[PDB]
């Protein structure tokens, strides 16, 4: 019946309706295989049907046909899955699942095979075929038992990125660019998904399967971040570049969070934060370059600031060995400080400049407050400190040569010794050499001076 | 055994994702990078599941990666497409060999070894094919399919014990003659000149290693797979 619809129906939202209606039926049918519930099914098919109904509305309001068959064999992927994966549920014989996940398989193959035909926009035919690539390899993934979650991560990848595609395709850009995109990161999930499979089969132990999460979610951030910069420098609106910088600022930020949530193990959360930072720090100051009015550009700075933070907070949660949980914030504070200074040197009045200054310095004051309270030597301690009070003299004078007039300058003048005071004063709570507490008291001292003399030279 | 089964159908779809991108892109290079990717990262399925080192494998990645990443900032900056496709696919040859040299360390078997060896060949052929039917620049494709018909010969090799250094040093001398031809070709030489020194050279190195490989053998049935072995790298 779907070939004979495929074949002959003159239209292509009638055509995709029509099978969408086939697939949808025929996977109940299948479901039908070993008693699992009904509502499913009638969710399911009552989904597909309303959002078949939606579309049609659509497309007689005008919209375009192609955008509704790839919204409707989206939909279609994801009812033929989950009803599958309710189906993987039902049972617990080792045969009948993975007999279910090879028609699954099928299944997934059929729809891909359909909408390639279908569909007349690259960017959203190649988004399709990612998106049944990636459901096909997890739900066939589930029939050996291993955790939802990882699963349910990949999925989350996928759809980013697939959100991130119809954000471009609206921007205009070449497709090139994005077809790529869409490919290389849907490899790297089929093959990380494959690896992981691979692990549980060979019964490894968790602290080393948790190692491929880690490999996987850099890369496909990195190809995601990659690909976004290619993008906009090929645009032209500054707010729209804004938007792209921003939306894929926050969708790095969320994934990575869930990542860092999931992880279990000390190493590999600390190499996955040391990567995830210089990440975002590198999109950040690429997005930088790029002009904006200042108060476009106070909001990218914002935004940084604001991610950095919340990844480093996370792994503050984590248990993990002291000396590479300090150099890990202390590096990640580094990173903050370089996109200010760029940032700064693109104002061209007080107000921004002023605003800017104090915030990074109290923001990266904060994050060492945070390192402080769970550091478990004075030693490592000590050494966090001092790279502390040196990375907001850095951000002091660097603003200061750029700083206008004294009337702004007495706000940085306050400011920085308010900074250096409360973090010398924070770390005199804590327990540590009293030789080695007077020297960090000494530095403080003693930067505070030059700044001050720097300061009176107008 | 059934992580076979496993490693059959993620191979299969890593191919398919393959195929796909190769008819919906509409650029070269971005095409080439992506069958590029694709195909090491498959290959990472098959070599787990014989045992071999996870680190060794996830290096290799990385390395396929950064290539990647290589070829996109030249392309970007409007660099010549030859020059990056040759790069690409020989970054590829290189990883892919180091991921077939580390697999066939693992056991002893007979058996493991022959599936290795089966693999390797299959990728490499299906390589020399894709790559003959991209690069234009004449030069570069002759070296391309020399390089990937001695690392094949090597990894033959591999599976009889023979010396390493009978490979390594017909390695050497393929990326002397490689050279060599970009050299000429560079000083303005007759392009068929260099062809045929390349050939000529390449046949007597995997003469050569072929060679001391019977040489070092013991057994006749493995001397009759040799012989069969060389006569279709002969034809080839």
């Amino acid at each position: 019946l779907s070939e004979y619809a495929e074949r002959h129906v003159t239209n292509p939202i009638l055509a995709a309706t029509v099978v969408a209606l086939a697939e949808v039926l025929s996977a109940v049918v299948r479901a039908r295989s070993y008693g699992a519930p009904e509502e499913v099914g009638e969710k399911a098919v009552k989904e597909v049907r309303e959002a078949s109904e939606e579309a049609l509305e659509r497309y007689k309001e005008g919209a375009d046909e192609s955008e509704l068959v790839a919204e409707v064999m989206t939909a279609t992927a994801e009812a033929v899955g989950e009803i599958a994966e309710a189906t993987i549920e039902a049972t617990d014989d080792p045969e009948k699942r993975r007999k279910i996940a090879e028609f699954a398989r099928e299944k997934m193959r059929r729809i891909r095979e359909l909408a390639r035909k279908l569909v007349e926009d690259p960017v959203l035919a190649a988004a399709v075929a990612a998106r049944a690539l990636v459901l096909s390899a997890a739900v066939f993934a589930k029939a050996y038992g291993g955790p939802e979650e990882y699963s349910r991560l990949m999925r989350r990848w996928v759809e980013k990125a697939a959100e991130l595609a119809r954000r471009a395709r609206r921007l205009g850009a070449d497709e090139s660019v994005l077809v790529a995109a869409l490919m290389r990161v849907a490899a790297i999930a089929v093959t990380a998904i494959a690896m992981m499979t691979v692990m549980g089969v060979q019964n490894a132990p968790p602290e080393e399967r948790e190692r491929i999460l880690a490999e996987a979610t850099e890369m496909i951030a990195r190809v995601l971040a990659e690909a976004t910069r290619r993008v906009m420098k090929r645009l032209e609106d500054p707010e729209a570049a804004a938007e792209l910088a921003l939306a894929t600022i926050e969708a790095i930020t969320e994934l990575f969070v869930d990542a860092l949530e999931i992880i279990r193990s000390g190493e590999v959360a600390s190499r996955l934060a040391k990567s995830g930072i210089e990440v975002i720090a590198e999109l950040a100051e690429a997005a930088i370059e790029h002009i904006d009015d200042p108060e476009q550009l106070k909001k990218i700075v914002k935004k940084a600031a604001e991610a950095i933070k919340k990844i480093v907070e996370e792994l503050i949660k984590k248990d993990v060995e002291d000396e590479l949980l300090a150099e890990v914030t202390s590096e990640g504070n580094r990173k903050l400080s370089r996109i200010t200074s760029k940032a700064l040197t693109k104002i061209k009045d007080e107000k921004a400049a002023a605003e800017l200054t104090i915030e990074a310095i109290e923001a990266i004051t904060e994050n060492f407050l945070l390192a402080l309270e769970r550091i478990k030597d004075g030693e490592v301690a000590a050494k966090l400190a001092e790279d502390g009070l040196l990375e907001i003299y850095r951000l002091a004078v660097s603003g200061i040569e750029h700083i206008d007039n004294p009337e702004e300058l007495e706000k940085i003048v306050k400011k920085t010794e308010e900074a250096v005071e409360r973090i010398v004063e924070a770390l005199e709570k804590k327990d540590v050499e009293p030789e080695l507490k007077e020297e960090v008291e000494e530095l403080g001292k003693k930067l505070v001076e030059i700044v001050r003399k720097l300061a009176e030279r107008k | 055994e059934e992580l076979r089964e496993i490693a059959e159908r993620a191979e299969a779809d890593m191919r398919e994702i393959s195929e796909l991108a190769e008819e919906l892109v509409e650029d070269p290079v971005y095409a080439v990078a992506v069958r590029g990717m694709a195909l090491v990262g498959a290959a990472g399925v098959f070599a787990l599941g014989v045992g071999g080192p996870p680190e060794v494998l996830e290096e290799a990645r990385r390395r396929v990666e950064e290539a990647a990443r290589e070829a996109l900032r030249k392309y970007e900056e409007g660099a010549d497409v030859s020059e990056l496709v040759a790069e690409l696919i020989r970054e590829t040859s290189r990883q892919i060999a180091e991921i077939a040299e580390a697999t066939i360390k693992a056991t002893d078997d007979p058996e493991v070894l022959e599936e290795i060896s089966e693999f390797a060949e299959e990728r490499s052929r299906r390589l020399s094919e894709y790559a003959e039917r991209h690069v234009t620049n004449p030069i570069l494709a002759a070296t391309v399919v020399a390089l990937a018909e001695v690392l094949s010969a090597v990894v033959r090799a591999r599976s009889y014990g023979a010396p390493e250094e009978v490979g390594e040093k017909a390695v050497k001398e393929v990326r002397e003659a490689s050279e060599e031809a970009l050299e000429r070709y560079k000083k303005g030489e007759d392009v068929s000149e260099l062809v045929a020194e390349l050939i000529r050279e390449t046949s007597r190195q995997i003469a050569e290693i072929a060679e001391a490989t019977i040489k070092a053998t013991d057994d006749p049935e493995v001397l009759e797979e040799i012989s069969e072995f060389a006569e279709e790298r002969s034809r080839r």
